[PDB]
């Protein structure tokens, strides 16, 4: 398990979790309060 | 390499699947080896020895006056392959019986497998007081014990070897028979006993050639 | 030296047998490290203790509904009780989230640092609010002296877990045989006791 | 011959997952530059470089191939699943001509939903061009439940495939002896896989594909069809369709096969209803094919001692002009994987090119010829796949000459004698390319110059100095007049491309005779010029891989190296790798023309809507007049057919308009890599490292510019991707919006 967690700490995997967060956050930020252009 | 020490050795292995050259290393490895193939030959045989007896027994007893004709039905019209037929009146539907089948068999199979993986392991752990009956033996196919050989037949070793191969010769025949039941049913569309009754009546007229 | 989930299997090296409800069951090699193992035993118990506390609430209502009392199904109960309540939704949530953040956070820092909450800061309480073990506190959460004996405390830990694993399996049952039958659990019981051979999961029209 | 396995060679654990670069001795140290990262993903699957042992290389290969099957089977199951739950198959099945297929429904986010076009059938989604719907109808598939099961089977079989790769490597892995039993492999692959595989398919077609498509073509509703399994159970039902089924195998075993003439046929041609091949003919084909491969599988003497020996056959076909011939090849093929891979790729790629030609003229699955977008997409696909695979042979053959070539085994051999007259090969082949490019491409410029000067009488065209392909025209008539004389039992010809009458389906023509003229003479020659040159680049790299006059020792430098040095006037792109890097652009250029030829020819001369008075083609039959000039290919093909893509903004085809531009960006972006060199970039990074160093924010892994070989690879990749993706947008948008 120590080696599995180490594999998960590689660059390709940590980047995959980052991408799901940033993309998931932005798509969710467009789904709610739809299509923003001016900021109030 | 076929010395003949085994019970059912008659020097018929054209493909060479029992040679000790294959699976040279040591470990669990693959299914093709003397330890597993010898074990699966009698298992197929014993299951088939039960099946071929049961596939034809209701039909024979049905032609005779002992059993009701409603229960006496072809082995493939009793619930398996419902497109063929299905017996409506049991004490429960088939799928309820399959969950019974699976559970009660899973125990028996897994425990046997565990015994194959690590001998005598099933007696060491508490199983409702039935641990004494699962001590096993050196060979995974002929365990013996207070239950599996409750009437100790072969106290002599020579008598066991005679029985160990009579179990095989009567058994390997049954495996061929069940292969005949499946092939007969597809073409003839009738039970195995009715097919026999025809060849005895009109042999030259009722035949595979027809 | 002890029973196991599959007889004959070699138990893992890290499961020595001291923990409560240890049967050598971890094929995924989780809780192989000490720190994760220290986290999971506390996760198992809260998932257990919440199951017992919740499932009993379902049986009590579903029995009172079958007897005649005015109790709804455990499903669609939060929808019909909020329609006619003086407490709006949102004021009820953040009364729960805000109040649990106190407890759930104090429990965390006893995990990361045992004996830390017994400093006497919180209202001058020192002997209580310091952990006896990881997931097993005492003093204040054990008013009856039912834990000052290692002989009777070690087996009670085995009963807390065994009646718990069973409990959170039952909650998965309620989810499943509700989606199939859309009836209460107790009603599904009396049907099986009425005609056991005919009414099973096979004949519900689902799962096939 | 026997089974040989080694038990538990490798332990299974994630220990090496944490240590990347374990396979190589150089990479196992760790990274001190960022070049270690590129070398990692590159040398990952080069098993020959990891270790010298041929056994380990065989274990790795046989188990990795189990992965590609699992990767394929979840992909294939995805299409069945996505076709079941997110498609309009049941609606298209009842009205195929008017309704279009759609297997990719999109979500509702910013914009995006407009892509879910009004496909038809109470459904809106992305219009596919894979032909799956016609494939599932050729087989007996009426409902979505049959597609769900088909998907669950793939996931089950795929996990079995993946399990096998772990089992056949980590637990029980074969020995080198098991792999060298090549004679055993051929018998099992020919008889078992190709033979029984085809015999099996025939069974399904006879019991399901024939009893279902007969009712569907007779107007019966799909829901009223009797289910695929019921036909097997009741011999009375299928007998109403095909009365021969009442006799039941007695005709077969008594050798009176004329009774099966009802469903086993040699009709030829196409179905008038569906515009596809007669399903009865294909059952006859795949049945025939099985008997042919079954006897072929009983040729090699695996273990019984009766049959041919490959080695005895090779070292017996000798000649005077050749000397020692075909002798030392059995030792090569049984020892090097790259040799077998190069031979396999050459035929596996040239076959997909044959699949592309033999499908469009002979549409096998129903309602395919009328889906012009599908018929155009299958051709362009299986053709590109052939070009890549063919180019891989030139690469994976040069590796054999560098790495797995031992001159001791080859003395006065065929392989040795080829190298000893290599300068004659490349010289004589150079003359042909120059001959073609002048007499073929120069004819195009002659027509352009004559037209601009106002001398159209002097062009090469039908109204002009005609150059007609007499040899092709004679072959068209011979295959057209074959049913009379050379194939009397054939009711009609193989296809209507040879000659005949039009076959109309849904107001659209499925196939009609193609006429060859002066333009079809220039283009067919243009292809040869692009093929003879693509061979010159690859064949030159192979023969001159091991040694040349400029560099007598290349083999010591290796397969891929950028250059020996600025000496000798310059030695940059001398390796065999750099020959492959050049053959790709030519190969891509050659394949692109073979695609423009298919689009403009079939739009102008073949496809179109049939009216009461003849057919109205899409482009009015302008291939004969305009194609002779290069400006015609710029005006009538590009400047015209690009109207549907450009005007796609605001419609369901808007994605193609974007990809049309995006593809141009990636194409140009490649030019930075091909035109420049790693020297300018490595210096620029130094001035950037200063600023990152000034702020104490710098990477311990030093930044280093892309390697010369990588720079070239990165170019051709972004180059081909942008060059190919443009057409993928310029075609599907043009053809989906028909005309
Ligand atoms: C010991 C087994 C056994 C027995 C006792 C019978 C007995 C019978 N079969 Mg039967 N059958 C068998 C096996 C058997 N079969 C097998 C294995 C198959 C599948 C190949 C069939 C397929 C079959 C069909 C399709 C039909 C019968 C029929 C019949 C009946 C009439 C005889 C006839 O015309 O068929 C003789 C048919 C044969 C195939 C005879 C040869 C079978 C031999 C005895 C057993 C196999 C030898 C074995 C493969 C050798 C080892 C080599 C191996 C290691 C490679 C008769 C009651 C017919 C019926 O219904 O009666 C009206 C009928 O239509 N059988
Ligand atoms: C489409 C062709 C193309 C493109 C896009 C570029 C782009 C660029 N060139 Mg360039 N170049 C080209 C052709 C091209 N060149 C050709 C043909 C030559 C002659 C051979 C040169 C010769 C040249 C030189 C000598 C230099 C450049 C430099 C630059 C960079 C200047 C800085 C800048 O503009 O910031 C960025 C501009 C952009 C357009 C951003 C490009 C990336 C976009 C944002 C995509 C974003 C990624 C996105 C998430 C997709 C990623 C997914 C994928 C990874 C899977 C720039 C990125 C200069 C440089 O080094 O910069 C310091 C420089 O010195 N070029
Ligand atoms: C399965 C296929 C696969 C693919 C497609 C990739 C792709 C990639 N790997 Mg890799 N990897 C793989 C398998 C794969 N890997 C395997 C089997 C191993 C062995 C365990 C590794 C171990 C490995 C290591 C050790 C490293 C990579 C790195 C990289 C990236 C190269 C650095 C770069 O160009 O961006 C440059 C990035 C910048 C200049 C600034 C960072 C901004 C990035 C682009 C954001 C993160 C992108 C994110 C990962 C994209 C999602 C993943 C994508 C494939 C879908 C690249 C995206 C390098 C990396 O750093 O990853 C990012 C790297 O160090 N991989
Ligand atoms: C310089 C490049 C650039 C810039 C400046 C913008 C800026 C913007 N885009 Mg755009 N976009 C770009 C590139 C860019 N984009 C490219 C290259 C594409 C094609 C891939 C798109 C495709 C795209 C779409 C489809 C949409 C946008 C949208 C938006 C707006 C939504 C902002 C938001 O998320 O709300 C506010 C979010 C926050 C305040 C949270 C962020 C701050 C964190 C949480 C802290 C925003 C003003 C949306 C829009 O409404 O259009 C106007 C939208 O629908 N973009
Ligand atoms: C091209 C694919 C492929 C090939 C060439 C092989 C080849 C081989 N496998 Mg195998 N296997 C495969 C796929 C493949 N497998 C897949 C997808 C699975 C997952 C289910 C397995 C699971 C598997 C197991 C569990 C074993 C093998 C074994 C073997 C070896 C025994 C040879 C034999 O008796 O044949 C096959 C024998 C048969 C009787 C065929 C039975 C056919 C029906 C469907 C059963 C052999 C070299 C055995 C081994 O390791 O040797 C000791 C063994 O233990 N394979
Ligand atoms: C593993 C082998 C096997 C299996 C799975 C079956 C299965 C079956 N047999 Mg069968 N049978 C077999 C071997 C087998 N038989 C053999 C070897 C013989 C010869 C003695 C018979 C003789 C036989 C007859 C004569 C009849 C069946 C019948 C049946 C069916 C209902 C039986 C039932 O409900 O029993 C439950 C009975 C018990 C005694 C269970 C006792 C356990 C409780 C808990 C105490 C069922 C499909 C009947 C049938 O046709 O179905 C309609 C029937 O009339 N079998
Ligand atoms: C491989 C197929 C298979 C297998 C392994 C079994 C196995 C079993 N069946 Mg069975 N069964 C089968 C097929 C099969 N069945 C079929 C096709 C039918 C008709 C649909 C039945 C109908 C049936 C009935 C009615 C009963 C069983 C029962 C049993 C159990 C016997 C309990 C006992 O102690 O016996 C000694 C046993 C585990 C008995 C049971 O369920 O135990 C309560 C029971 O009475 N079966
Ligand atoms: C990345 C590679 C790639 C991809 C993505 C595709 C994608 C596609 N192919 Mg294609 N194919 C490829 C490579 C590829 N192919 C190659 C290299 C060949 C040459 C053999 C073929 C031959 C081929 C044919 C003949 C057909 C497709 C079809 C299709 C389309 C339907 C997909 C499908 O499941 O149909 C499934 C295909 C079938 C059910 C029939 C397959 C019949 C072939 C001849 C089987 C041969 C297998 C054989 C054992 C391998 C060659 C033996 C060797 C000695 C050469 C789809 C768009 C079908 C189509 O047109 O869609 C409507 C179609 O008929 N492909
Ligand atoms: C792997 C291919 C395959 C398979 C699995 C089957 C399987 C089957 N066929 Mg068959 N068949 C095949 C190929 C195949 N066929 C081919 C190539 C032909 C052309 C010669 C036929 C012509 C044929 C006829 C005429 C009949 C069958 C019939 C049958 C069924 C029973 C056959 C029997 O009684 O013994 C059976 C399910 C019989 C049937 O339809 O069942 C009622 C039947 O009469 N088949
Ligand atoms: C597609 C059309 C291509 C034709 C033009 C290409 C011409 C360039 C080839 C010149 C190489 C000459 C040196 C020969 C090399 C040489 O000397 O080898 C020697 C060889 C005779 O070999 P032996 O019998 O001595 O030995 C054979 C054993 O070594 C077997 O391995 O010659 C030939 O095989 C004749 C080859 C004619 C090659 C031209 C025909 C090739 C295309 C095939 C179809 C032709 C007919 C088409 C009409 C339908």
């Amino acid at each position: 398990m120590k080696d599995f967690t180490t594999y998960l700490s590689t660059a390709p995997v940590v980047g995959l979790g980052w991408a799901i967060f940033t993309s998931g956050l932005l798509i969710e930020i467009n789904r709610f309060f739809p299509d923003p252009l001016v900021f109030s | 390499y076929l010395d003949g020490t085994l019970p059912g050795d008659y020097g018929f292995d054209p493909l060479g699947l029992l040679d000790p050259t294959v699976s040279n290393g040591q470990g669990a490895g693959g299914f093709v080896n003397p330890r597993w193939l010898q074990y699966s030959e009698v298992i197929h045989a014993r299951w088939a020895m039960l099946g071929a007896a049961g596939c034809i027994a209701p039909e024979i007893l049905g032609k005779a006056g002992v059993i009701p004709a409603e229960t006496a039905v072809d082995w493939f019209r009793t619930g398996v392959i419902p497109p063929a037929g299905v017996y409506k009146d049991f004490w429960a539907d088939p799928f309820t019986l399959f969950f019974i089948e699976v559970v009660a068999i899973q125990f028996a199979e897994l425990k046997r497998l565990q015994d194959y993986k690590n001998p005598g392991s099933q007696s060491r752990q508490y199983f409702l007081g039935l641990e004494g009956l699962f001590k096993g033996s050196d060979n995974p196919a002929y365990p013996g014990g207070p239950f599996f050989n409750f009437a100790n037949f072969g106290k002599t070793e020579a008598e066991m070897k005679k029985l160990k191969l009579n179990e095989i010769k009567n058994g390997r025949l049954a495996m061929l028979a069940m292969f005949g039941y499946g092939a007969q049913a597809v073409i003839t569309g009738d039970g195995p006993f009715d097919n026999l009754l025809a060849h005895l009546a009109d042999p030259t007229g009722a035949n595979l050639i027809t | 030296d002890r029973p196991l989930w599959s007889p004959g299997s070699e138990p893992p090296a890290w499961l020595d047998g001291s923990l409560a409800g240890d049967y050598g069951f971890d094929p995924l090699h989780l809780s192989e490290e000490p720190e994760m193992r220290k986290w999971m035993v506390q996760a198992e118990l809260v998932h257990c203790r919440w199951a017992m506390l919740g499932v009993a609430g379902i049986l009590f209502t579903s029995i009172g509904a079958k007897a005649g009392g005015n109790f709804p199904d455990w499903y669609d109960a939060g929808k019909e009780l909020q329609k006619n309540s003086d407490i709006p939704l949102g004021s009820l949530i953040f009364t729960e989230l805000l109040l649990f953040g106190w407890v759930e956070t104090k429990r965390l820092y006893d995990l990361r640092n045992p004996g830390s909450q017994g400093d006497g800061s919180f209202l001058g309480i020192t002997d209580g609010l310091k952990g006896k073990e990881n997931g097993y506190p005492g003093g204040l959460f054990d008013p009856m002296g039912m834990s000052k004996n290692e002989a009777s405390f070690k087996e009670a830990k085995q009963k807390e877990v065994k009646n718990g694993r069973l409990a959170m399996l039952a909650f998965v049952g309620f989810i499943a045989q509700h989606h199939a039958t859309h009836k209460s659990p107790i009603d599904n019981l009396l049907d099986h006791v009425a005609d056991p051979f005919h009414v099973t999961f096979a004949t519900n029209g689902v799962s096939i | 011959v026997k089974i040989a396995v080694d038990r538990n060679p490798v332990e299974t654990n994630f220990e090496k997952w944490a240590k990347p670069g374990h396979f190589s001795r150089a990479l196992a140290k760790g990274p001190n530059t960022t070049t270690w990262i590129w070398n990692l993903h590159a040398d990952a699957h080069d098993f020959d470089n990891h270790t010298s042992d041929l056994e380990e290389i065989s274990r790795k290969v046989f188990s990795a191939h189990f992965g590609q099957l699992g990767i394929i089977l979840i992909w294939l199951s995805g299409m069945y699943f996505h076709g079941a739950r997110f498609s309009n198959y049941e609606g298209w099945l009842s009205d195929p001509t008017h309704i279009k297929p759609s297997a990719q429904v999109v979500w509702p986010i910013v914009g995006q939903e407009i892509l879910n076009g009004d496909v038809g059938g109470g459904f809106q989604g992305i219009q596919i061009t894979s032909g799956f719907f016609q494939l599932w109808r050729a087989s007996g598939i009426t409902s979505e439940l049959q597609l769900y099961s088909t998907a669950i089977g793939g996931l089950v079989l795929a996990a079995a495939c993946f399990f096998a790769g772990w089992f056949h490597y980590h637990k029980a892995a074969p020995k080198l002896e098991w792999f060298q039993n090549v004679e055993s492999m051929l018998n099992h692959h020919l008889a078992g896989l190709l033979g029984l595989g085809s015999l099996a398919w025939a069974g399904h077609q006879i019991h399901v594909s024939l009893p279902v498509n007969k009712l569907l073509d007779a107007g019966v509703d799909p829901k009223e069809i009797p289910l695929p399994h019921e036909f097997l159970l009741n011999q009375s039902i299928i007998a109403d369709l095909y009365p021969s089924f009442s006799k039941g195998l007695a005709p077969f075993f008594t050798l009176n096969w004329a009774e099966y003439s009802d469903f086993l046929t040699f009709k030829g041609g196409l179905n008038p209803v569906t515009g596809g091949l007669w399903l009865s003919d294909t059952a006859h084909h795949h049945l025939a094919i099985a008997v042919l491969f079954l006897v072929a599988g009983h040729q090699y003497r695996t273990n019984w001692g009766i049959g041919h020996s490959i080695k005895d056959i090779l070292e017996s076909h000798k000649g005077p002009f050749t000397g020692n011939g075909h002798a030392g090849l059995y030792e090569i093929l049984t020892t090097s994987w790259h040799a077998q891979l190069a031979i396999n790729l050459a035929l596996f790629g040239s076959l997909s090119i044959i699949v592309a030609h033999h499908m469009y003229a002979m549409p096998p699955y129903p309602y395919l010829a009328t889906d012009y977008g599908t018929q155009l997409s299958l051709f362009t696909h299986h053709m590109w796949i052939g070009g890549f695979c063919v180019v891989g042979a030139g690469a994976h053959a040069a590796i054999f000459m560098v790495r797995d070539y031992d001159p001791t085994n080859n003395y006065n051999n065929l392989l040795d004698r080829v190298i000893r007259h290599r300068d004659a090969i490349i010289s004589h082949l150079n003359w042909v390319s120059i001959f073609l490019g002048f007499h073929s491409f120069g004819l195009y410029i002659h027509n352009d110059t004559m037209s601009a000067l106002g001398r159209p009488q002097d062009m090469f065209s039908d109204t002009a100095i005609q150059l007609q392909p007499v040899f092709a025209q004679w072959i068209q008539n011979t295959h057209f007049t074959a049913p009379q004389l050379t194939a009397p039992n054939a009711l009609a010809a193989t296809s209507l491309t040879w000659g005949g009458d039009v076959v109309a389906v849904g107001g659209k023509v499925a196939m009609m005779p193609i006429a060859l003229g002066t333009s079809d003479f220039l283009v067919h020659h243009i292809h040869a010029f692009t093929i003879h040159v693509t061979v010159l680049i690859l064949l030159k790299g192979v023969l001159f891989a091991r040694s040349s006059r400029l560099i007598p020792d290349k083999a010591n430098l290796g397969f891929r190296f950028p250059c020996d040095g600025p000496g000798r006037g310059g030695t940059c792109q001398v390796s065999a790798w750099d020959h492959v890097f050049l053959g790709l652009f030519w190969m891509y250029n050659s394949l692109s023309i073979v695609i423009f030829h298919f689009s403009w020819k079939m739009q102008s001369d073949v496809w179109g809507t049939v009216t009461d008075s003849g057919v109205s083609h899409i482009t009015g039959g302008n291939f004969a007049q305009s194609a002779n000039t290069i400006n015609g290919w710029l005006r009538d093909f590009l400047w015209a057919q690009s109207s549907q893509v450009i005007q796609s903004y605001g419609s369901a085809l808007s994605a193609y308009g974007l990809m049309f531009l995006g593809a141009h960006f990636v194409w140009a972006f490649s030019l930075m890599f091909l035109f420049s060199g790693r020297g300018y970039w490595q210096e620029l990074i130094e001035s950037i490292v200063w600023a990152h160093n000034k702020l104490r924010v710098a990477p311990s892994i030093q930044p280093r510019a892309l390697s010369i070989t990588q720079g070239r690879a990165v170019g051709v990749a972004h180059y081909l991707l942008g060059g190919i993706a443009t057409t993928w947008s310029f075609f599907l948008a043009r053809i989906i919006a028909v005309g």
